[PDB]
Protein backbone atom coordinates (compact mmCIF):
# COMPACT_ATOMS: atom_id res chain seq x y z
CA UNK A 1 0.00 0.00 0.00
CA UNK A 2 2.06 2.56 -1.11
CA UNK A 3 0.73 6.11 -1.76
CA UNK A 4 2.24 9.68 -3.00
CA UNK A 5 0.28 12.91 -4.67
CA UNK A 6 -0.19 16.14 -4.62
CA UNK A 7 -1.03 19.46 -7.19
CA UNK A 8 0.69 20.39 -10.34
CA UNK A 9 1.55 23.19 -13.15
CA UNK A 10 4.05 26.41 -12.03
CA UNK A 11 7.10 27.26 -13.72
CA UNK A 12 9.49 29.94 -12.99
CA UNK A 13 13.14 30.41 -14.15
CA UNK A 14 13.74 34.31 -13.14
CA UNK A 15 14.41 36.64 -10.05
CA UNK A 16 12.28 39.10 -10.22
CA UNK A 17 9.44 36.88 -11.94
CA UNK A 18 9.66 35.05 -8.96
CA UNK A 19 9.30 37.04 -6.73
CA UNK A 20 5.77 38.37 -8.39
CA UNK A 21 4.10 35.29 -8.70
CA UNK A 22 5.67 33.30 -5.73
CA UNK A 23 3.29 34.64 -3.13
CA UNK A 24 0.04 33.98 -5.58
CA UNK A 25 1.91 30.73 -5.55
CA UNK A 26 1.93 29.31 -2.33
CA UNK A 27 -1.16 30.97 -1.65
CA UNK A 28 -2.83 28.75 -3.46
CA UNK A 29 -0.88 25.60 -2.93
CA UNK A 30 -1.39 26.42 0.83
CA UNK A 31 -5.23 27.11 0.02
CA UNK A 32 -5.13 23.02 -1.33
CA UNK A 33 -2.36 22.41 1.17
CA UNK A 34 -5.19 21.44 3.70
CA UNK A 35 -5.35 17.93 2.33
CA UNK A 36 -7.50 15.98 4.99
CA UNK A 37 -10.51 16.22 2.79
CA UNK A 38 -16.57 27.64 6.60
CA UNK A 39 -18.47 30.03 4.51
CA UNK A 40 -16.98 32.53 1.77
CA UNK A 41 -17.82 36.31 1.62
CA UNK A 42 -18.87 38.54 -0.96
CA UNK A 43 -15.77 38.17 -3.66
CA UNK A 44 -17.42 40.94 -5.78
CA UNK A 45 -15.88 44.05 -5.20
CA UNK A 46 -12.49 42.35 -4.85
CA UNK A 47 -12.28 40.17 -8.03
CA UNK A 48 -13.66 43.19 -10.30
CA UNK A 49 -10.30 44.80 -9.57
CA UNK A 50 -8.48 41.78 -10.27
CA UNK A 51 -10.41 41.45 -13.79
CA UNK A 52 -9.51 45.14 -14.04
CA UNK A 53 -5.79 44.98 -13.67
CA UNK A 54 -5.86 41.84 -15.96
CA UNK A 55 -7.09 43.46 -18.42
CA UNK A 56 -4.81 46.79 -18.56
CA UNK A 57 -1.86 43.81 -18.61
CA UNK A 58 -3.54 42.17 -22.04
CA UNK A 59 -3.80 46.10 -22.76
CA UNK A 60 -0.07 46.67 -22.29
CA UNK A 61 0.65 43.68 -23.55
CA UNK A 62 -1.00 43.85 -26.35
CA UNK A 63 0.69 46.98 -27.64
CA UNK A 64 4.02 45.63 -27.28
CA UNK A 65 2.80 42.82 -29.60
CA UNK A 66 2.78 45.91 -31.99
CA UNK A 67 5.81 47.45 -31.31
CA UNK A 68 9.03 45.16 -30.65
CA UNK A 69 9.55 43.10 -33.66
CA UNK A 70 10.86 40.32 -31.88
CA UNK A 71 8.67 37.55 -33.92
CA UNK A 72 8.87 35.06 -31.15
CA UNK A 73 7.21 36.80 -29.20
CA UNK A 74 4.54 38.59 -31.34
CA UNK A 75 3.67 34.57 -31.35
CA UNK A 76 4.01 33.65 -27.74
CA UNK A 77 2.39 36.60 -26.53
CA UNK A 78 -1.38 35.72 -28.10
CA UNK A 79 -1.67 32.42 -26.32
CA UNK A 80 -1.11 33.98 -23.24
CA UNK A 81 -3.74 36.94 -23.65
CA UNK A 82 -6.09 33.33 -24.31
CA UNK A 83 -4.88 31.63 -20.74
CA UNK A 84 -5.78 34.92 -18.33
CA UNK A 85 -8.80 35.82 -20.47
CA UNK A 86 -10.46 32.73 -19.56
CA UNK A 87 -8.62 31.65 -16.23
CA UNK A 88 -10.48 35.61 -15.30
CA UNK A 89 -13.77 34.48 -16.67
CA UNK A 90 -13.88 31.67 -14.51
CA UNK A 91 -12.36 33.93 -11.23
CA UNK A 92 -15.50 36.23 -11.95
CA UNK A 93 -18.11 33.66 -12.84
CA UNK A 94 -16.45 31.65 -9.67
CA UNK A 95 -16.91 34.43 -7.12
CA UNK A 96 -20.84 34.33 -8.28
CA UNK A 97 -22.13 30.64 -7.74
CA UNK A 98 -20.15 31.82 -3.97
CA UNK A 99 -22.73 34.64 -4.14
CA UNK A 100 -25.65 32.92 -4.69
CA UNK A 101 -24.54 30.19 -2.39
CA UNK A 102 -21.15 30.36 0.08
CA UNK A 103 -20.62 27.09 0.67
CA UNK A 104 -20.24 25.37 -2.66
CA UNK A 105 -17.17 23.09 -2.74
CA UNK A 106 -16.63 22.96 -5.99
CA UNK A 107 -16.64 26.54 -6.22
CA UNK A 108 -14.09 27.05 -3.74
CA UNK A 109 -11.74 25.26 -5.92
CA UNK A 110 -13.47 26.55 -9.14
CA UNK A 111 -12.06 29.64 -7.86
CA UNK A 112 -8.66 28.46 -6.95
CA UNK A 113 -8.49 27.17 -10.62
CA UNK A 114 -9.39 30.64 -11.98
CA UNK A 115 -6.96 31.72 -10.12
CA UNK A 116 -4.65 29.35 -11.19
CA UNK A 117 -5.06 30.86 -14.68
CA UNK A 118 -4.00 34.36 -14.40
CA UNK A 119 -0.96 33.15 -12.34
CA UNK A 120 -0.23 30.23 -15.04
CA UNK A 121 -1.25 32.67 -17.84
CA UNK A 122 0.55 35.95 -16.16
CA UNK A 123 3.66 33.99 -15.91
CA UNK A 124 3.94 33.07 -19.64
CA UNK A 125 3.41 36.80 -20.31
CA UNK A 126 6.42 37.64 -17.95
CA UNK A 127 7.92 34.36 -18.90
CA UNK A 128 7.84 35.34 -22.83
CA UNK A 129 8.47 39.03 -22.54
CA UNK A 130 11.87 38.37 -20.55
CA UNK A 131 13.42 35.78 -22.82
CA UNK A 132 12.78 38.55 -25.68
CA UNK A 133 15.01 40.61 -22.96
CA UNK A 134 17.52 37.82 -23.18
CA UNK A 135 17.30 38.10 -26.45
CA UNK A 136 18.17 42.36 -27.27
CA UNK A 137 20.93 41.34 -25.09
CA UNK A 138 22.20 38.59 -27.19
CA UNK A 139 22.08 40.97 -29.75
CA UNK A 140 24.20 43.20 -28.40
CA UNK A 141 27.11 41.08 -27.73
CA UNK A 142 26.80 39.14 -30.98
CA UNK A 143 27.33 42.63 -32.42
CA UNK A 144 30.32 43.45 -29.79
CA UNK A 145 31.33 39.94 -31.66
CA UNK A 146 31.37 40.94 -34.92
CA UNK A 147 32.58 44.53 -34.25
CA UNK A 148 36.16 42.79 -32.66
CA UNK A 149 36.76 41.20 -36.31
CA UNK A 150 37.07 44.76 -37.70
CA UNK A 151 40.15 45.49 -35.39
CA UNK A 152 42.38 43.24 -38.41
CA UNK A 153 41.36 46.16 -40.57
CA UNK A 154 42.62 48.72 -38.27
CA UNK A 155 45.94 50.06 -40.27
CA UNK A 156 45.96 53.68 -39.83
CA UNK A 157 46.57 55.23 -36.33
CA UNK A 158 43.49 57.74 -36.40
CA UNK A 159 40.94 54.94 -37.32
CA UNK A 160 42.28 53.46 -33.79
CA UNK A 161 40.58 56.56 -32.18
CA UNK A 162 37.26 55.86 -34.16
CA UNK A 163 37.78 51.88 -33.20
CA UNK A 164 38.00 52.13 -29.24
CA UNK A 165 35.71 55.41 -28.87
CA UNK A 166 33.04 52.48 -30.86
CA UNK A 167 34.26 49.47 -29.14
CA UNK A 168 34.35 50.83 -26.13
CA UNK A 169 30.30 52.26 -25.56
CA UNK A 170 29.40 48.93 -26.89
CA UNK A 171 31.49 46.91 -24.14
CA UNK A 172 29.97 49.11 -21.57
CA UNK A 173 26.16 48.42 -22.38
CA UNK A 174 27.34 44.98 -22.98
CA UNK A 175 28.52 45.13 -19.33
CA UNK A 176 25.75 46.63 -17.79
CA UNK A 177 23.30 44.48 -19.13
CA UNK A 178 25.15 40.83 -18.31
CA UNK A 179 25.12 42.71 -14.99
CA UNK A 180 21.35 42.63 -14.52
CA UNK A 181 20.95 39.55 -16.02
CA UNK A 182 23.33 37.65 -13.82
CA UNK A 183 20.94 39.25 -10.66
CA UNK A 184 17.79 37.36 -12.12
CA UNK A 185 19.36 34.30 -12.16
CA UNK A 186 18.06 31.40 -10.07
CA UNK A 187 21.71 28.97 -10.65
CA UNK A 188 25.02 29.74 -8.58
CA UNK A 189 26.56 27.79 -12.06
CA UNK A 190 25.25 30.18 -14.47
CA UNK A 191 25.42 33.04 -12.24
CA UNK A 192 29.23 32.26 -12.04
CA UNK A 193 30.63 31.21 -15.19
CA UNK A 194 28.23 34.19 -16.32
CA UNK A 195 29.96 36.87 -14.21
CA UNK A 196 34.05 35.77 -14.17
CA UNK A 197 33.75 35.45 -18.11
CA UNK A 198 32.09 38.98 -18.66
CA UNK A 199 35.48 39.87 -16.38
CA UNK A 200 38.18 38.76 -18.93
CA UNK A 201 36.38 40.67 -21.25
CA UNK A 202 37.05 43.64 -19.69
CA UNK A 203 40.76 43.14 -19.18
CA UNK A 204 41.00 41.75 -22.03
CA UNK A 205 39.95 45.26 -24.13
CA UNK A 206 42.79 47.58 -22.22
CA UNK A 207 44.98 44.93 -23.92
CA UNK A 208 44.05 44.52 -27.53
CA UNK A 209 43.47 48.37 -27.58
CA UNK A 210 47.62 48.28 -27.04
CA UNK A 211 48.23 45.38 -29.34
CA UNK A 212 45.83 47.52 -32.01
CA UNK A 213 48.50 50.30 -31.34
CA UNK A 214 51.62 49.04 -30.37
CA UNK A 215 51.21 47.59 -34.55
CA UNK A 216 49.69 50.72 -35.95
CA UNK A 217 52.86 52.27 -34.55
CA UNK A 218 55.16 50.22 -35.34
CA UNK A 219 54.31 49.39 -38.70
CA UNK A 220 55.07 53.22 -39.09
CA UNK A 221 58.48 51.94 -38.60
CA UNK A 222 61.43 49.75 -40.01
CA UNK A 223 60.42 47.80 -36.60
CA UNK A 224 60.47 44.49 -38.65
CA UNK A 225 58.12 41.79 -36.90
CA UNK A 226 55.18 43.04 -37.11
CA UNK A 227 54.04 39.26 -36.79
CA UNK A 228 54.88 39.02 -33.41
CA UNK A 229 52.63 42.90 -32.98
CA UNK A 230 49.96 41.64 -35.27
CA UNK A 231 49.96 38.17 -33.90
CA UNK A 232 49.54 39.26 -30.36
CA UNK A 233 46.42 41.09 -31.53
CA UNK A 234 44.32 38.40 -33.67
CA UNK A 235 45.16 36.36 -31.17
CA UNK A 236 43.78 38.09 -28.25
CA UNK A 237 40.68 39.33 -30.64
CA UNK A 238 40.39 35.18 -30.77
CA UNK A 239 40.39 35.18 -26.70
CA UNK A 240 37.63 38.05 -26.21
CA UNK A 241 35.78 36.62 -29.01
CA UNK A 242 36.24 32.52 -27.51
CA UNK A 243 34.71 34.22 -24.14
CA UNK A 244 31.96 36.32 -25.43
CA UNK A 245 30.28 33.34 -26.91
CA UNK A 246 30.35 31.57 -23.40
CA UNK A 247 28.24 34.79 -22.91
CA UNK A 248 26.01 33.77 -25.13
CA UNK A 249 25.76 30.30 -25.06
CA UNK A 250 25.05 30.86 -21.43
CA UNK A 251 22.54 33.43 -22.04
CA UNK A 252 20.40 31.04 -24.59
CA UNK A 253 20.61 27.98 -21.94
CA UNK A 254 18.81 30.44 -19.90
CA UNK A 255 16.71 31.46 -23.10
CA UNK A 256 15.52 28.94 -25.53
CA UNK A 257 11.97 28.08 -23.93
CA UNK A 258 9.08 25.01 -24.46
CA UNK A 259 7.55 27.58 -26.81
CA UNK A 260 10.34 27.76 -28.91
CA UNK A 261 12.32 25.46 -31.23
CA UNK B 1 5.33 48.49 -17.67
CA UNK B 2 4.63 44.71 -18.13
CA UNK B 3 6.34 44.09 -14.93
CA UNK B 4 4.42 46.40 -13.43
CA UNK B 5 0.71 45.67 -14.45
CA UNK B 6 1.77 41.87 -13.82
CA UNK B 7 2.79 42.84 -10.32
CA UNK B 8 -0.68 44.88 -9.59
CA UNK B 9 -2.93 41.94 -10.62
CA UNK B 10 -0.32 39.86 -8.97
CA UNK B 11 -1.39 41.69 -5.66
CA UNK B 12 -4.59 42.10 -6.61
CA UNK B 13 -5.22 38.50 -7.08
CA UNK B 14 -3.51 37.76 -4.03
CA UNK B 15 -5.91 40.14 -2.23
CA UNK B 16 -9.14 37.59 -3.07
CA UNK B 17 -7.29 34.82 -2.54
CA UNK B 18 -6.95 36.00 1.03
CA UNK B 19 -11.03 35.98 1.42
CA UNK B 20 -10.84 32.44 0.53
CA UNK B 21 -9.33 31.57 4.27
CA UNK B 22 -7.01 33.18 7.18
CA UNK B 23 -7.36 30.17 9.34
Amino acid sequence: MEHHHHHHMPVFHTRTIESILEPVAQQISHLVIMHEEKAIPDLTAPVAAVQAAVSNLVRVGKETVQTTEDQILKRDMPPAFIKVENACTKLVQAAQMLQSDPYSVPARDYLIDGSRGILSGTSDLLLTFDEAEVRKIIRVCKGILEYLTVAEVVETMEDLVTYTKNLGPGMTKMAKMIDERQQELTHQEHRVMLVNSMNTVKELLPVLISAMKIFVTTKNSKNQGIEEALKNRNFTVEKMSAEINEIIRVLQLTSWDEDAW
Amino acid sequence: AIYEKAKEVSSALSKVLSKIDDT
